[PDB]
């Protein structure tokens, strides 16, 4: 995406009920920050979950220590916090190249000032001034206003930690619920005439494919005939009848 | 034009305290925990003593304390030595980002040993005299508190024509200084045979004999 | 090295402008939260101006529209330009930092003091033009030479405006140094003198000249104190 939020101003969306190849992204390589929490990141591909908002937002590249499941700072006391045992992946690389230019990129900026602790997932949009004690101002900013959101300076000229970072939270969860998003599921080809195990959508078996005669209806997968004799069972590529003996 | 109002002279005792109040509006004091108070000496800077009201800074001496009741501010100060007396100031954050200052708080420091004035009278300069002007340059020095009146003498004649009463002047050492000037004409100097400068501070007056120069 | 510098003042008319430059040091007004001080001497202080840092300019109430706050961040010099100048304006201008969180001093709370100083400046807003001063040698009294306490004097008579910062013997001589604050005469000319205490035996062999500088004048008089010869 070539446009993206503050770390305070980050957005939630949501993707369901389709295929996302996550590990495609290994061979790609344009990380610098490969990381999930508490999953193993190989069978993302395999298994999946419900819940499989997303999220995106850009980072200073020093304060990439602060994305970690209860480890406070800048980002989870005052700009965003992921809660102890954070359902995801959290992977950023550089955007100094496309997301900063000269001067200063002084758009996005970051929450400083507030009271308490943050929320899981939580979006701390606020237009509220600080307190330190009992006393806060007249409106005019002086010594303890303090409008929370110093702008972020990303030029092309600084150091290692004071580039901007494109990083995405995938704010994920588990409720018994219908699945939705899984990773593209490995569609070997077929074979004939061979005495062959197979594995189709769920259900498998072991045998031969072969042709049939019959016809079937709009809606079949699989038909068993005599006591779940599961002979007769269309491709799910081709969408042809097949038989098993 | 917009100041803080506070008695502009207090007095207390060496190892006692005293309260030095600072009184404001509804958008200075009463609203904002920012009642600062300075040591501004006569001629210098002022110097940071008190800030973030019921807090103390780090290593200063804690002879000051401020407090601060809802508009009316105070400055509680505990244990009096010689080194207080110059000018106090309270500030306060005058709402909408703007600042303001106090009405001044002259300490009078009692029980300090009066010194006894080194009284000097001089004659003009040989300079002054040749461009048909005169001067009696009379300077006061090492004198406690601040309460002066004038009283010249001319052979025993009292001069009217022009006193100049001073203001106090602080010095160094914790004293005062003064500086008392009276102007003639050369052809009325030589007349009068002697001169002397009276000044009663605290009572006591010490004159000194000055003439016109034989030569 | 902090310090803070507060010069130039001098002969403005009622009608004109100066321009302060208060050069702060010791830190850097890009990064600290700045403000002026205004002060008749020893009158009460009278607040002026806040910039903070990052250039948001902040006014009092009379100099609002008139005065014109202005930095320069690598050049550290928090400055001051003066439209609309009044007859009140007899005030020695003090630049004082103000304490905020982005002040090295405060971790929590308000801040709001000002901790490094400088020495002021005197800018005379007066319709009076320039006019030299006219230095009076004053001559010993014998009755203190055989005292001992050699009382020589120099009368700086009759300059305008304030200040003259008196030094002795091309500043060699720096005990005894008591400047005598002038009194306002009548004739609206300031007058002081200044007596040192030196030993009585440096009577004649000792160049007495004090060394008198009237800057708003241009006007340096080297002028000699001698005892009384006939």
């Amino acid at each position: 995406a070539t446009r993206f939020a503050s770390v305070y101003a980050w957005n939630r969306k949501r993707i369901s009920n389709c295929v996302a190849d996550y590990s495609v992204l290994y061979n790609s390589a344009s990380f610098s920050t490969f990381k999930c929490y508490g999953v193993s990141p190989t069978k993302l591909n395999d298994l999946c979950f419900t819940n499989v908002y997303a999220d995106s937002f850009v980072i200073r590249g020093d304060e990439v220590r602060q994305i970690a499941p209860g480890q406070t700072g800048k980002i989870a006391d005052y700009n965003y916090k992921l809660p102890d045992d954070f359902t995801g992946c959290v992977i950023a690389w550089n955007s100094n190249n496309l997301d900063s230019k000269v001067g200063g990129n002084y758009n996005y900026l970051y929450r400083l000032f507030r009271k308490s602790n943050l929320k899981p997932f939580e979006r701390d949009i606020s237009t509220e001034i600080y307190q330190a004690g009992s006393t806060p101002c007249n409106g005019v900013e002086g010594f303890n206003c303090y409008f929370p959101l110093q702008s972020y300076g990303f030029q092309p000229t600084n150091g290692v930690g004071y580039q901007p970072y494109r990083v995405v939270v995938l704010s994920f969860e588990l409720l018994h619920a219908p699945a939705t998003v899984c990773g593209p599921k490995k569609s070997t080809n077929l074979v004939k005439n061979k005495c062959v195990n197979f594995n189709f959508n769920g259900l498998t078996g072991t045998g031969v494919l072969t042709e049939s005669n019959k016809k079937f209806l709009p809606f079949q997968q699989f038909g068993r005939d005599i006591a779940d004799t599961t002979d007769a069972v269309r491709d799910p590529q081709t969408l042809e009848i097949l038989d098993i003996t | 034009s917009y100041e803080l109002t506070q008695p502009a002279s207090v007095s207390g005792s060496p190892g006692q305290s005293i309260t030095i109040s600072c009184t404001g509006t509804s958008s200075d004091v009463g609203s904002y925990n920012l009642v600062s108070w300075y040591q501004q000496h006569p001629g210098k800077a002022p110097k940071l003593m008190i800030y973030e009201v019921s807090k103390r800074p780090s290593g200063v001496s804690n002879r000051f304390s401020g407090s601060k009741s809802g508009n009316t501010a105070s400055l509680t100060i505990s244990g009096l030595q010689a080194e207080d007396e110059v000018d106090y100031y309270c500030c306060s954050y005058a709402g909408s980002s703007t600042w303001v200052f106090g009405g001044g708080t002259k300490l009078t420091v009692l029980s300090q040993p009066k010194a006894a004035p080194s009284v000097t009278l001089f004659p003009p300069s040989s300079e002054e005299l040749q461009a048909n002007k005169a001067t009696l340059v009379c300077l006061i020095s090492d004198f406690y508190p601040g309460a002066v009146t004038v009283a010249w003498k001319a052979d025993s004649s009292p001069v009217k024509a022009g006193v100049e009463t001073t203001t106090p002047s602080k010095q160094s050492n914790n004293k005062y200084a003064a500086s008392s000037y009276l102007s003639l004409t050369p052809e009325q100097w030589k007349s009068h045979r002697s001169y002397s400068c009276q000044v009663t501070h605290e009572g006591s007056t010490v004159e000194k004999t000055v003439a016109p120069t034989e030569c | 090295e902090v310090q803070l510098v507060e010069s130039g003042g001098g002969l403005v008319q009622p009608g004109g402008s100066l321009r302060l430059s208060c050069a702060a040091s010791g830190f850097t007004v890009s990064s600290n939260y700045m403000s002026w001080v205004r002060q008749a001497p020893g009158k009460g202080l009278e607040w002026v101006s806040a910039i903070y840092s990052g250039d948001s300019t902040y006014y009092a109430d009379s100099v609002k529209g008139r005065f014109t706050i202005s930095r320069h961040n690598p050049k550290n010099t928090l400055y001051l330009q003066m439209n609309s100048l009044r007859a009140e304006d007899t005030a020695v201008y003090y630049c004082a930092r103000l304490v905020g969180a982005l002040t090295n001093i405060v971790v929590s709370g308000d801040g709001g003091a000002f901790d490094i100083w400088g020495q002021g400046t005197m800018v005379t807003v007066s319709s009076a033009s320039t006019k030299g001063p006219s230095v009076f040698p004053l001559a010993p009294s014998s009755k203190s030479t055989s005292g001992g306490t050699a009382a020589l004097g120099c009368l700086v008579k009759d300059y305008f405006p304030e200040p003259v910062t008196v030094s002795w013997n091309s500043g060699a001589l720096t005990s005894g140094v008591h400047t005598f604050p002038a009194v306002l005469q009548s004739s609206g000319l300031y007058s002081l003198s200044s007596v040192v205490t030196v030993p009585s035996s440096s009577l004649g062999t000792q160049t007495y000249i004090c060394n008198v500088n009237h800057k708003p004048s241009n006007t340096k008089v080297d002028k000699r104190v001698e005892p009384k010869s006939c």
